[PDB]
């Protein structure tokens, strides 16, 4: 389970609300690490986009019933990690409370660093300094079409045990 | 440029370090050398030159880790001292190499240029030296894993060091920094490579009237027998060859004498006589150590096996019993310390004023 | 102004009790780090350094509750660890740097106050290596963590996790300096007397000019103790740079039976005041004759485990008694004599 | 082997009954288990407890819990389940365990 | 063996234990929850087969 | 030694192993994957040196 995110200072980003930047940047890079794999958005996420994405298997975590069969919708986060199952890839789009419930059975982060200033009450939770260590480095400076950055990272963590063999 | 001449400096190491004449030369040359480099960047004229990396291999509490402090005194390129200890290998919890750098900007102020023209002195490398029975099974993320990684950095590779981070994030900039033109000092006391020196050149006893037996007195110090050391030694405490290699100069320090340490009490700029005169004046007494009592001190060091750390010990033992009435007691104006007191027969005489 | 030496002697006699030589040595100890504080702006060329102490003491001597009494008085930020949870650097197990981490909680964020105060590390004692030789495995919980903590001592700047202490919003790693910090070690190192007869006592065999004592006439383990050197602790498997950071050696005695009788009563929180609370709180109240502790001395002599043997012998005494007693009724007092402590009688019960 | 050590735990036994019981803790409380070889981890006639024998006693030290019952600490993760901290507990006193060996020698030791 | 014995030394008596924040309600991200061990109760329990012989 | 040759006395005769389902970028399963040693042909060689004098 990869949780995809930016976490836009202050963390911004934006579900209940629709993104402010919407630029294809941010979509493009999204799209081509998320086509085929069970994204698991949300109710909130899903208010956002909408539209049924291409290819993608959509996983709208939501506190209510489902109503739409195209795209798949989860209650529970049992549920939610059934029906993924145990696909090498699970990017997680979905709400707070998405991000927050998946957070500890997370390996990889594909983080974006967006600097867009705003706000709201949509939050995602705090990332280790330490253990999230960042093996991919890829530069996306601000341009002039794309007001804010858009840096894409990865990270995962990593941690050493001992053996104490004898004879 | 080049002002500084390797005598001066060597006159500013002096206030503070008694002695290792051969460690204090090895550091000028190199340091002239960066010097001598930073004229034209990295001697590009021509033919290269290839780097001054030093390996610092002393005793405990002979100034390895002091000559880094009083020489940033001196410096103006940024120097940043880092141990050995605390780096892993990428990826786990722990820090990375690539953090040294990082340090090594806030010294800089984020200057690229004065960033790659600064000096990285790498305390405690011998405690790294892989001592695993080739298990297999895990790494060893403080042994000969970061070994690997040190080695590329310093042979010369880009690095990855993240922009400072005032805000969220540093936009992972990444600037490469070529660590050609760096010189690095790594040192630590290689606890027992004494006997792994001994073994190479053991002339080898036996029982009879014709072997070679010697008693304790009679054997070699640790000082001397590291000053015959030779690359194949540091392989076996467990260090990969490539990375002795690129260190070519060693520096093999010497156990400090009786001499050496009853001048370490009076002569350096912060000698520990002057560190308790400093305090002792602070609460306002004055205090006098006699030359008489400054050798029994000595005497008392060279058994604890520690170097100058051991002084400590026996001058805090000699004045605990006086560090703690003399704040209460009254009508105070002088101490002054004999031999004796040293030994333990006597106690300090006060004078009365 | 600063508090003088005799003045925490006196607090630290409220709660220990025997340890002459233990009180002055923190005191001065605690001396110096106040008025090196004070004098901040280091106004002279010296370069004022810092002594580090290392208790050494037999077990239930008091290492530990030094420490804590010393939290009591004293105004700048203490804290305690604990070096059997430390481990090396990159592994699961707790890192050096934690340390700083709690003691920045317990400082309130300040910097200032955090960079001039004074760990307890207990337990230092259990990270010693196995032997001189080498070390065939990597030894994550021995050696690692002594080497790691060796910058720590001599000074360094540790880089602390962030968001934490008293500031949840941070990012950047806060930089603190441990230099002037004093690193206050503490262990019971059981086994070491064994190493110091080595030294100590010489030409041990057999034959008409070996020496022979028989254990009636050798020294006791605090004797052996005070007469400790850096050439034995080595021996015991601690690295000759870890004890070179650890300048000042303060040695405990074994506690005496005569001691023994005054930490039942002398005490602030004395072992028989715990116990009188409890059946005070109930309604009753409990008395120890003088023969009594005198008694409970000499047996706990036997268990060679310090004021700890102390509550075994007491809970055993009266260990029926607190089972009934709490159902009697018209009962006022209590009261213990000697021969309770033995079993050839039985408490008298005041009723009333 | 004995907890701590390179070998395998006593708690990987519980790992292959979720395996067959697709991860349900509750069927896994209800299933049968079979240790072959358990004549191999007998002590060597070291009656004087001279080293630790994490292959023999030291094993046998650690299953006198299971058999009996106690809250396992099942491994991190051996199926769908994607974290390793959630650290599965689960109850072994209703969870039969069938030991079986060879025991090469004991003919003697009757006789 | 023994390494385990040294760790509860700390325990027994009084520490400030640190519990991974997983589960229930465990607010802090890695601010450990510091949970004095001065007042808990420990019954530890043993066969201690073979004492009976040093015993005797 | 003996304690070697019976661990295998298993593999070879079926064992439900478990693999780290890693090395082939990143392996869709991720529960330890099983494999059958039943239908393995396990050729196990070697040159015992001496059998030929024991034989005569
Ligand atoms: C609200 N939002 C979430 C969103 C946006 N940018 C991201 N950027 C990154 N790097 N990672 C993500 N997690 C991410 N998520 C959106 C918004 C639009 C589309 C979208 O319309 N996607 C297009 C891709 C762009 C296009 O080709 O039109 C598609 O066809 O699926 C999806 C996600
Ligand atoms: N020649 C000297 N003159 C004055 N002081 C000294 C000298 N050598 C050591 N010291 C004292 O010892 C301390 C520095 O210890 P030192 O750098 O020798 O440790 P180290 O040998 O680097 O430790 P390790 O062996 O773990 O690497 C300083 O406080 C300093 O006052
Ligand atoms: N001198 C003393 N006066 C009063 N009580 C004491 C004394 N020494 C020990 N105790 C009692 O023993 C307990 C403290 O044990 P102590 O601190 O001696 O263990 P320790 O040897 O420090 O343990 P460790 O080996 O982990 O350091 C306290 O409950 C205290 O009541
Ligand atoms: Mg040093
Ligand atoms: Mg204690």
């Amino acid at each position: 389970i990869s949780l995809i995110a930016a976490l836009a200072v202050d963390r911004v980003i934006g579900m209940e609300n629709a993104m402010p930047w919407n630029l294809p940047a941010d979509l493009a890079w999204f799209k081509r690490n998320t086509l085929d794999k069970p994204v698991i958005m949300g109710r909130h996420t899903w208010e956002s986009i909408g539209r049924p994405l291409p290819g993608r298997k959509n996983i709208i975590l939501s506190s209510q019933p489902g109503t739409d069969d195209r795209v798949t919708w989860v209650k529970s986060v049992d549920e939610a990690i059934a029906a993924c199952g145990d696909v090498p890839e699970i990017m997680v789009i979905g709400g707070g409370r998405v991000y927050e419930q998946f957070l500890p059975k997370a390996q990889k982060l594909y983080l974006t660093h967006i600097d867009a200033e705003v706000e709201g009450d949509t939050h995602f939770p705090d990332y280790e300094p330490d253990d999230w260590e960042s093996v991919f480095s890829e530069f996306h400076d601000a341009d002039a079409q794309n007001s804010h950055s858009y840096c894409f990272e990865i990270l995962e963590r990593r941690g050493s045990h001992l053996g104490l063999i004898e004879v | 440029s080049a002002l500084p001449t390797p005598h001066e400096i060597r006159n500013h190491l002096d206030d503070y370090v008694i002695g290792q004449e051969q460690a204090k030369k090895v550091l000028a040359v190199a340091v002239y050398n960066h010097y001598k480099r930073l004229r034209n960047g990295d001697t590009s004229n021509g033919v290269e030159l290839g780097k001054s990396n030093i390996l610092l291999i002393g005793p405990t509490g002979s100034g390895k880790t002091l000559l880094a402090e009083t020489l940033a005194r001196l410096l103006d390129v940024p120097f940043t001292m880092a141990d050995a200890t605390t780096l892993t290998e990428a990826g786990y919890v722990g820090e990375d190499v690539e953090n040294i750098i990082q340090k090594l900007l806030q010294k800089s102020d984020y200057d690229v240029q004065k960033a790659q023209r600064g000096i990285v002195y790498i305390d405690e490398i011998d405690k790294i030296s892989r001592k695993s029975d080739n298990p297999s099974i895990t790494r060893d993320v403080s042994g000969e894993g970061v070994q690997q990684a040190l080695l590329k950095l310093i042979e010369g590779t880009v690095a990855a060091v993240p922009p400072q981070g005032g805000r969220k994030h540093p936009q992972q900039e990444f600037l490469q920094v070529d660590t050609s033109k760096i010189l690095f000092i790594c040192g630590g006391a290689f606890a027992g490579l004494d006997k792994v020196i001994s073994h190479r050149v053991e002339t080898g006893s036996g029982i009879g009237f014709g072997a070679t037996v010697k008693a304790k007195s009679d054997k070699a110090s640790e000082g001397e027998l590291l000053a015959q050391v030779e690359p194949e030694d540091l392989i076996k405490f467990g260090l990969i060859p490539e990375f002795i290699g690129r260190l070519p100069v060693v520096a093999t320090l010497n156990e400090l004498s009786e001499e050496a340490l009853i001048q370490i009490l009076k002569e350096p700029k912060n000698a520990l006589t002057k560190q308790y005169q400093a305090l002792f004046n602070l609460e306002g007494v004055d205090l006098e150590f006699r030359d008489e009592a400054l050798d029994a001190i000595a005497k008392k060091a060279m058994a604890r096996k520690t170097g100058a750390r051991g002084l400590r010990s026996i001058v805090e033992a000699a004045l605990l019993d006086t560090m703690y009435d003399l704040p209460s007691m009254e009508d105070v104006e002088k101490v002054v310390i004999d031999e004796s007191v040293i030994d333990g027969q006597s106690e300090p005489l006060l004078i009365y004023g």
